RNA sequence: GGGGACGGGUGAAACAGGAUGAUCCCGCCGAGACCGCCGGCCGCGCAGGCGCCUGCCAAGACCGCCUCUGUCAAUCAAGGGCGAAGGCCGGGGGCUAGAAGGCGAUCAGACACCACCGUAUUCCCGGCCGUAAACGGUGCCGCCCCGCGGCCGGCGCGCGCGUCCCGCCGGCCGCCCAGGGAAACCGGGAGGCUCCGGGCUCUGGGGGGAGUAUGGCCGCAAGGCUGAAACUUGAAGGCAUU
């Protein structure tokens, strides 16, 4: 209900017992009912198998990746999200990734992720369009719309507050150590405004 | 250039000449 | 290499046009099982428990079974059928298939 | 002693500066702009002779009786040429006493380069 | 026919409203959740979209992720393709 | 090597210069002295020129055959500081740019080929070769240029010198067959049957992987004089 | 009217040419525009050329000669006199005045 | 010269003046027709089997020796192909580009081949339908072109 | 890590960079472009255009041919596709260069050229645009066409024999005899044409007004395509000579 990405319930047996254990993974895109999947150090390359990040070769797009190993999930499992493999050192036995925002992390190699770049890709560049679609959104996930502007609110509601004209009337930019009640604008704003070729 | 500064201020005057006529529709 | 691939196409065509062929798993089974059968090509898109099954029904027969490309439309193509044709027999064939081990 | 002296020649300024042969560590380095007060003369030979000379006291001092000598111009999207003082960085050396051991092109030269400043229409002057 | 002159054809429901911007991208991304791609393993057009990430086949019966408006993303594809390059060369 | 011994300016008020020796295939070992800071808090002087890499001529690597090879150089990269002396390992081979300019005229047609080769030790190296074309002494024209047949045919033959001749062998026998230019005389020779040619020389060979602690392989490279074979 | 019949492009069955750059000017100009001239020229100045060699420590050694190629403008090489206006009868000529150095 | 090209070549096999059997011929116009035949049953292309007969046999020219061209000899005996095989040589031609092209969208330079192939099938199809050659319900279907080919 | 006062820049300068150690040297990493020298009277392509490596996939002209077919052809309103750059609209990515924008010199002014910084853009992917001095300022198919040279591909003849000699065919070119033109110049045509007729499409009819007005269509726009008149005027133009 609240993930826009498909989860599927794969049937691995049970080593402990007789049962056969079901697992809800993430479904990286192409995953299909039927498919067999293996987990392990010996695990092979196909989309949606499970193995250490160290084992992965570099290059190939990894989702539902664990920030340490043995954490059962932990980075890229959102919809069309991929981690990257980026390098593997032999000697501190760490790997490289980069994580959906681009931002690199050095995971331990003995960790563990799926093969492939997680389904529903894509969802975000369809318009929500209509109020409605949006509620209907919200109602699986927490009650955190319809938002209302704080400079709407009254100076009792919100820091913004209200004045004869709506205007925030100080710097939105606030500081980073602002108590719980005074962290309502941009936090910690390095810089603000439209600015382009911000990749420097 | 003077023809192409020319065709440029053609232009120029079209483009107000047609949104002046936009006022008025 | 494409060479050899007008070959299987030109038998194919010249089969469909003369000599005995039968397209589909359940005509193909009971052809392999009574030996009528001659070559078996199978698509690459076949089911992959069938694939194994007539795989040792073939075995049995001693009947040569090959991979033809991919996807049952090709075949289907090769056949000249709209259809999907996962399996084709050759019962007998108008071009000999000296590709019948391709 | 063999070392290596890298002549940056180019244009602009002059930099002679005598290093080891991993070029980790340098002996010596001097410029042809810290001996001319006007800014044009920088690159000019009479700027960089006296500017070799007062390098040689400091090199010879640390050993470094032979140098090796490589020699680069502003390379990359830049002129290709070494310019002015590069003449006279070798002659300076030679008056000095320093002795050659082999001469080389360090010009860093691009395979597939990246645009140069200037425009379609170049610089208008 | 030609009730709709312009790309108005799926974007017709939402009428006057919504803007032309918004439509012309729905007009996209809406033709291509309702139509039926190829099925990899049936070998028929008769996979639909069940629901977002989830396309299924309407003859094997099978159920596979994919997109959530079209079964095969173009960054998923690449990825097939290098993992499968990628494979091999480790074979 | 003046301050250890005696005055020298403030940087060098404390500082040492020590031996720098090459592999045993070159004739004059020696290749020069380093310049280093003396032992400080963290910075144990050896430890910091352990990976300083020197450029050495061919003609100052092996002297008395200047003539031949006077383009060809060696990059050396330290691997041990034992007795006060740095051993150095092969890490990369370059012609020198007044030749490599040489090389190219108008009316021929140029060959390069990259080939990373995975040696019979630890190490990866690429081989960087290149080849001319040359006029035939007939020649009514006057342009060294061949269809693509030469070239391709070239461009394949090219490769498979080296297949059969730096694809499966160490790196002490790889500086012994780059030194003596034998691997560059292998690919002109089956060159010379496939087309009339010029020039066809490795020009730059670099290690793409080291593996890590050479120390086993800097024996053999350095003090196996004895095993010269 | 046609000053040259190649129309000072040495463009022949091409349509479009790749570009190239006035080595001063730093302007863009077609590659069969461009003057194209090859200098091949001793790294050391010549007149120092022999001190330099008796200098070198090493034996044998021949001084670097310095191979460049250098591509100028039609308005760029006439300034740097590269090449000269001549008369009409002048232009038809295509051989290299006074006989690559 | 070629209708979608703009060049100009004349390569072009000109036949004997005089239309005889070889001198070293030693065989009748029936023999022919029976090898011909045979040919026919192996499917290979008119064309082909005029180049074997040339080549494999000595006969220089069939109309010189059986005194009919091969496509005659053919239709006697009902061996001919249903499509002239002009036509079915670029519908095949047309069918591969059109399989590259299908994994291609970004190939401009192949889709320009297509106009040009597609373009001379329609027109050498009027012709055909004209002559009577082939039916008059016949029509050139992109869709159907790989099942035409069977 | 090194070593110690400038560095950039220029026509001279100045601004921004330097003891928070710059410039400079050496290793190392990251990021994105981009295919150097070979590289052209080289070639390919329908033009626009096209140059790293290893593949992979369909092509294309040309030549060779005693292969097949038997007028299936040519040129083309409407109609369809393609179309440098810049621009646009959704997605990326982001080094460099860089419209805008900011600065620093100059100058009477400079707000322009030259320097410095820098956004859109450049690059990719899906669309749109539909234009260039898109030129070779020369439509296409057809024939005849005077010799002399080069170059690219295919083939053939001959001999010492070599990537030789001589052709042929298709190109890419230079020089020209005739001829042509108002000439410049074309001459593989701009020749064979006042002794004017091979076929077929497109456009032009003194200079402005004006590619404007208005109407239509097309485009998200920018704009594209079509397209006047009233009126004004005795010149506008080409190529050569001094």
């Amino acid at each position: 209900r609240g993930r826009g990405a498909p989860l599927a319930r794969v049937q691995f047996p049970n080593m402990r017992g007789e049962g056969r254990v079901n697992e809800l993974f993430i479904a990286p895109e192409g995953m299909y009912t039927g498919q067999e999947v293996f987990s392990g150090n010996k695990a092979t390359l196909h989309i949606g198998n499970i193995l250490p990040v160290g084992n992965i070769p570099e290059g190939t797009y990894v989702c539902n990746v664990e920030e340490k190993p043995m954490d059962r999930g932990c980075l890229a499992r959102a919809s069309g999200t991929y981690c990257l493999v980026v390098a593997h050192n032999m000697e501190t036995n760490k790997t490289r990734i980069r994580l959906p925002s681009g931002q690199k992390k050095l995971i331990s190699s003995k960790a563990r992720a799926m093969i492939g770049l997680v389904a529903g890709g894509g969802r975000t560049d369809k318009p929500l369009l209509k109020a409605g679609n949006a509620y209907h959104k919200y109602k699986a996930k927490r009650n955190c719309w319809p938002v209302v502007r704080g400079v709407a609110m009254n100076p009792v509601d919100h820091p913004h507050g209200g004045g004869n004209h709506q205007h925030i009337g100080v710097s939105s930019c606030v500081p980073r150590n602002a108590v719980p009640g005074q962290k309502v604008g941009l936090i910690a704003a390095r810089r603000t405004g439209c600015s382009g070729g911000k990749r420097r | 250039m003077r023809a192409k500064w020319a065709k440029k201020r053609m232009r120029k005057l079209k483009r107000k000449r047609r949104h002046m006529k936009a006022r008025s529709k | 290499t494409k060479k050899a691939q007008d070959s299987i196409s030109l038998t194919l065509t010249l089969v469909v046009k003369s000599g005995k062929y039968t397209l589909g798993t359940d005509q193909a089974i009971r052809n392999i099982r009574d030996g009528k059968a001659q070559l078996v090509f199978m698509a690459n898109n076949c089911p992959p428990l069938v694939k194994s099954q007539v795989d040792y029904l073939c075995h049995l027969s001693k009947t040569p079974v090959r991979v033809f490309a991919g996807s049952s439309r090709e075949l289907g193509i090769a056949v000249g059928r709209q259809f999907n044709v996962s399996i084709m027999t050759i019962l007998e064939a108008g071009d000999a298939d000296l590709t019948s081990i391709l | 002693a063999f070392a290596v002296c890298h002549i940056y020649a180019g244009k602009n300024d002059t930099f002679i500066h005598v290093t080891d042969l991993s070029g980790r560590e340098t002996i010596g380095r001097v410029s042809g702009g810290m001996k001319v007060k006007r800014h044009c003369d920088e690159p000019s030979a009479y700027a960089a002779m006296q500017a070799t000379q007062d390098l040689i006291e400091i090199i010879t001092d640390r050993g470094i009786t032979a140098v090796h000598i490589k020699i680069r111009a502003d390379g990359g999207t830049g002129k290709r040429v070494y310019g002015q003082g590069g003449s006279a960085a070798i002659r300076a050396l030679v008056r000095g006493g320093i002795k050659i051991g082999r001469i080389e092109d360090s010009t860093p030269i691009p395979t597939d380069r990246t645009r140069h400043k200037g425009g379609r229409r170049g610089r208008r002057l | 026919m030609a009730k709709r002159t312009k790309k108005v054809g799926l974007t017709g429901k939402y009428g006057t409203r919504y803007g032309r911007a918004a439509r012309k991208q729905l007009l996209k991304i809406e033709t291509s959740q309702k139509a039926k791609y190829t099925c990899p393993f049936c070998a028929k057009d008769k996979v639909r979209r069940t629901a977002c990430g989830i396309w299924t086949c309407r003859s094997c019966s099978k159920t596979m992720a994919g997109g959530a408006y079209s079964l095969h993303t173009e960054p998923a594809n690449a990825a097939r393709a290098t993992i499968r390059r990628l494979r091999l060369a480790r074979e | 090597k003046k301050i250890t011994q005696r005055k020298n300016p403030d940087p060098y008020l404390k500082k040492e210069w020590y031996p720098v020796i090459a592999p045993a295939h070159f004739k004059s070992r020696h290749i020069g002295q380093t310049p280093v800071t003396k032992t400080a808090g963290l910075r144990v002087a050896t430890d910091v020129i352990n990976h300083r890499v020197y450029e050495v001529n061919l003609g100052d690597l092996n002297p008395g055959a200047e003539d031949l090879n006077g383009n060809t150089k060696f990059y050396l990269q330290t691997q041990l500081v034992s007795d006060g002396k740095c051993l150095t390992n092969f890490h990369g081979m370059d012609i020198t740019r007044h030749k490599y300019g040489s090389l190219f005229r108008k009316g021929c047609d140029c060959i390069d080929v990259f080939m990373d080769i995975p040696t019979t030790d630890g190490y990866l190296l690429r081989v960087f070769v290149i080849a001319f074309t040359d006029r035939f002494r007939f020649q009514r024209r006057k342009n060294c240029h061949v269809k693509g047949r030469v070239i391709r045919m070239m461009r394949a033959g090219i490769y498979e010198t080296l297949h059969n001749e730096l694809g499966k062998v160490s790196i002490p026998v790889l500086v012994t067959k780059l030194s003596n230019f034998e691997v560059n005389a292998k690919l002109t020779e089956a060159l010379q049957k496939i087309t009339m040619c010029r020039d066809v020389m490795i020009r730059r060979v670099k290690v793409v992987k080291r593996p890590r602690n050479t120390m086993e392989l800097l024996s053999t490279m350095h003090d196996s004089n004895q095993v010269r074979n | 009217p046609v000053k040259r019949r190649n129309n000072g492009r040495s463009k022949y069955n091409c349509g479009h040419t790749n570009i190239v750059r006035c080595q001063n000017c730093h302007r863009c100009v077609p590659k069969d525009k461009v003057i194209k001239r090859f200098t091949i020229r001793n790294i050391v100045d010549n007149t120092i050329a022999d001190d330099v060699l008796n200098a070198c420590v090493i034996q044998g050694f021949a001084i670097p000669k310095l191979y460049n190629k250098v591509q100028y403008c039609v308005s760029c090489s006439i300034h740097n006199h590269i090449v000269r206006v001549r008369s009409r009868e002048d232009r038809k000529i295509r051989t290299p005045p006074k006989r690559n150095s | 010269g070629r209708m979608h090209s703009k060049g100009k070549g004349i390569s072009r096999s000109a036949i004997p003046y005089t239309r005889a059997p070889a001198p070293w011929n030693k065989y009748t116009p029936e023999d022919v027709c029976e090898q011909i035949c045979k040919l026919a049953k192996k499917g290979t292309p008119p064309s082909r089997i005029g180049l074997i007969l040339r080549d494999q046999f000595a006969i220089g020219q069939v109309k010189n020796v059986t005194g009919s061209k091969i496509v005659r000899i053919l239709k006697a005996k009902g061996l001919a192909p249903e499509i002239p095989e002009d036509l079915y040589c670029m519908i095949k031609k047309a069918v591969a580009i059109r399989k590259h092209l299908e994994r291609s969208r970004r190939d401009k330079d192949s889709k320009f081949r297509l106009i040009l192939v597609e373009s001379r099938i329609h027109r050498l199809a009027r012709y055909y339908r004209q002559a009577r050659r082939l039916p008059p319900t016949f029509r050139y279907k992109s869709d159907q072109a790989a099942a035409l080919l069977a």
